[PDB]
């Protein structure tokens, strides 16, 4: 029980570190699917 | 270095030797129960605090 209390304290510290990492948004590009469609159109046009 | 010495504690005035002392289980039982209670309260408070988070 003491060992698991120490482990859960470490997990809480890891959760706080995870929240600090989550503070950095690292948002995916808003137009990834749009860029994929644009390159698909470009490759189709290039092959045509 | 002294055959007999006055009791350091108050409420009594007498001189005793080393052989007069005998084992007292009451004091050790009190110490053991105090240690168990402090350990259990610390474990419970830590567990409750972690459960809150």
């Amino acid at each position: 029980t003491k060992k698991l209390q120490a482990t859960i304290i470490s997990t809480k510290e890891d959760f706080l570190r995870s929240q600090e990492i989550l503070a950095q948004t690292h948002l995916p590009e808003k137009s990834v699917f749009e860029d994929i469609d644009i390159k698909r159109k470009e490759i189709i046009n290039k092959e045509g | 270095g002294y055959t007999t010495r006055d009791c350091p504690q108050a409420a009594c005035s007498q001189v005793v030797s080393m052989r007069d002392f005998v084992r007292d289980p009451i004091m050790e039982l009190r110490c053991k129960i105090a240690k168990m209670k402090e350990s259990q309260e610390q474990d419970k408070r830590s567990s409750q605090a972690i459960d809150v988070l």
